[PDB]
């Protein structure tokens, strides 16, 4: 359960790629750019659509459901940049999908940056 | 000595080579980079706003783009845009407005084509629904919008015809799309499914030949599709791997990862060992090469952490490139030579193209 | 379970806050301001600036303003220069004001985008390449004066004792006093005698400055003055920053915003180098050099860390070093600054580093 | 040779080397347009002992070559002496100001 909340978490562990959230994120870690796993940095919009992954808790070693939804409307933050493609698939099955930007259908698609979003249980 | 401008690219189009930098880490600022092949002399560059795509026009005249603008890059109206630029002169001569959708994605070749035949543009859409655009390059208009092809995805144009094309749909098959005179639909059909989505998921990008393309799988197949005919005919999966490879968990990685050497028949992918589940875009630990009539490979040499190819069929050489670094492949026999590496070529290029010639 | 949301703020209080402005040169259509908390190194956020943006806080500490250029299509298409208005703890965009297509494209020295003391108007170098200062009225959010008096003249240096006052360098080696009315348009200037030989001792343009007066040092290590507590600017110098022992050495000034002074104290910083010789005015700073102003003596020396841009804060008695990717804190209480920490990676290729106003 | 940043003539450039950029030292890339003003540097020809004029009129239009970035300020002063100053873009007055690469030009003695 403590697993679960990232908050409260060593901002280090959190800001890993490596953190079991983060099995299909390719971009820039929002929690690294001024936001927190589930907010975005000021002044960047969240993205309404998502690709999204299943990754394991090894902690509590249940699946999960993650929506890797974008902050978008700034230029790319640049930090904690993290490529892990666990379950992702190809184009056409475009929700699974991470080659995309996901800030796509935002009033401003620039990529800001990625977090990582916890739907429940897979 | 006067400083002048209006000067044409130095080197012959037959030396051309375009990598498509991303900038990744300033999106709005990608750009193509055309460099000669023959001595990795840099010879100019298209700048390309965000996320640009590029290809060259088959007549080898023009460069086309395709990129996004807003009026105040992160606020205000969006453009998407095609534009047509001069080969030679690398100046901008004209642009083609897009509806709001093209896709905003990593550069593999099969977002961004076009006919047989060189006059229409042929790019993919995603709003996220996904749809195929019809660029018509002599008017310079947006002219069809092809919904049929919603759940599918990239464009794979058909060498042995003037103005058709298929993509990859969500059902494990291929949609072919016939354009008319006019850019609009003729004809379209749906082939039946080549591999299970679930089980055996291929790469997108396609060992094309002349009337069929093959493609490789997450976990080391190979599937075809057959265009010689009226209807596409599906075949596979084959096994790239033997015992040893298997018990090694050699598995294909990257993003333009293959290419076909059409004379030969050979098939050159990029592959790396101890494959699971998350690998699929990993740097080449090697090239092999099969041979895909006898279904052997025929060589493996080191990979050089490449993600990327290219094929010239005439001068018989593949590019490689891992994300930087592009390196020149002689491929007229089975193993590959290489012949040299362009260092610095890119920051963040996924794609590298031959001029055609 | 979860929802992402925005609409929020600045994480730290604005005491914290430091404004890293990073041109990224190699790819310079896409400047930005990186926002730091200086007490441990915490990104915060971000303000994209486009083409070579300029960043400065307001007084007030409410608003964060740029400058930048924009085109239709980037490359080509219509110019728009604009002053932007940005919300400090919200990072979000609020206002643009239009600017004539002059402003100034070039590196970040302060002096380029700069505020009256009063905070009523921005103030800005404009090249065409002829040389003129723009003023932007920031109630009405208008640009409202260009002071083609400046013309010869470079960058702008505000008067801290008066509410509407600035000076700039001249190409005759004196200072222009431009005095603005309440409307921002020019009530009256005045022209200083010469304070230096712009031919065989130029000065750095960055000011080391009081609340009357300004300090200026040279390219052979020389430091020249000039007095605004008076209506008329009176200048004098030079007097040198080195003693007989540091000559042998060849040491000089090197940087961009090279010189800070801490007011309290009459504490002048300088970025310093040996084998100073022609060309190397912008090398990195192999020492910091403390000087008291009043005595004309260096009271302290330090390694420099290779930084080439500094800025202080008064009130907390620091000094922030920036080498063009790293940020140094340092506490200068004490006339020996200690180095507290580095936040490393804060920019590609920034020349400067401001404080949120306290 | 004319690439490296040592080049005698490219002793006040703070940019990219055209020539490293498909163009030539008096040529800018193709696509690239000549600025119309620059700054100028005063520069020692080792080869025959005499200082030259070189002007430093950039290329402009597109977006910066990033090869052969060199960054000399031999006799080089602020904005004050202004087209002996390198640390604003030359381009500031063309049609489009961004900034791609510089030359180095022979004015004369
Ligand atoms: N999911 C990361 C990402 C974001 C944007 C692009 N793009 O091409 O604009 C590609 C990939
Ligand atoms: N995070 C995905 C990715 C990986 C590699 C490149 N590259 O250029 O090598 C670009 C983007
Ligand atoms: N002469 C080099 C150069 C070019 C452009 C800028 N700028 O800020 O746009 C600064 C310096
Ligand atoms: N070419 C001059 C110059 C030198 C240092 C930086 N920097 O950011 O540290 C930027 C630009």
């Amino acid at each position: 359960h403590i697993s679960l909340n990232p908050d409260l978490a060593n901002e280090d562990e959190v800001n890993s790629c490596d953190y079991w959230r983060h099995c299909a994120v390719d971009g820039f870690l929002c929690s690294c750019c001024g936001g927190t796993t589930t907010t975005c940095p000021p002044g960047s919009t969240p993205s309404p659509i998502s690709w999204i992954g299943t990754c394991h808790n090894p902690h509590d070693g249940k699946d999960y459901l993650i929506s890797y939804h974008d902050c978008c409307g700034k230029t790319a933050c640049g930090r904690c940049q993290c490529n892990t493609q666990t379950r992702e698939r190809p184009g056409y099955e475009f929700f699974l999908h991470n080659d995309v930007n996901w800030c796509m259908a935002n009033e401003n698609s620039t990529f800001h940056c990625t977090t990582s979003v916890l739907v429940g249980l897979a | 000595e006067v400083l002048t401008g209006g000067h044409s690219v130095s080197a012959p189009q037959e030396n051309r080579i375009y990598v498509m930098d991303s900038v990744f880490m300033h999106l709005t600022e990608s750009r193509v980079h055309v460099y000669d092949y023959t001595n990795g002399k840099f010879l100019g560059m298209v700048p390309t706003a965000f996320n640009g795509h590029v290809q060259v026009s088959n007549d080898g005249k023009k460069i086309y783009t395709m990129t996004t603008y807003h009026e105040r890059i992160t606020r205000g109206k969006r453009s998407d845009v095609v534009e047509v630029w001069d080969a030679d002169k690398l100046t901008f001569e004209k642009e083609i407005s897009l509806p709001p959708k093209r896709v905003q994605g990593l550069n593999y070749d099969g977002l961004f084509r076009q006919t047989t035949d060189g006059k229409f543009i042929v790019l993919q859409n995603a709003s996220p629904a996904t749809s195929i655009g019809i660029v018509d390059v002599a008017k310079g208009d947006y002219v069809e919008d092809v919904t049929a092809a919603a759940g599918c995805w990239s464009v794979i144009p058909q060498p042995n015809r003037p103005r058709s094309f298929m993509t990859i749909c969500g059902d494990g098959g291929l949609l072919t799309i016939n354009l008319g005179e006019d850019g609009k639909v003729a004809s379209q059909s749906r082939s039946k499914q080549m591999f299970s989505v679930k089980d055996d998921p291929i790469f997108i990008a396609p060992a094309l030949d002349k009337d069929k393309a093959h493609f490789v799988s997450y976990y080391g197949n190979v599937y075809s599709a057959d265009f010689s005919g009226d209807e596409v005919k599906v075949d596979g999966p084959w096994s790239l791997l033997n015992d040893e490879d298997k018990a090694k968990n050699w598995v294909p990685g990257g993003y333009n990862l293959v290419g076909l050497h059409r004379a030969s028949g050979r098939m050159y992918v990029f592959m790396h060992p101890d494959g699971k589940e998350g690998t699929h875009k990993f740097p080449a630990a090697e090239i092999w090469v099969m041979d895909t009539k006898t279904k052997q490979r025929v060589a493996r040499i080191p990979g050089r952490d490449a993600l990327s190819m290219t094929i010239d069929q005439q001068r018989n050489l593949m590019l490689t490139l891992d994300g930087g670094n592009v390196n020149v492949y002689d491929i007229s026999q089975p193993e590959p030579k290489l012949l040299r590496t362009i260092e610095g070529a890119a920051e963040a290029s996924l794609q590298v193209q031959f001029h055609p010639v």
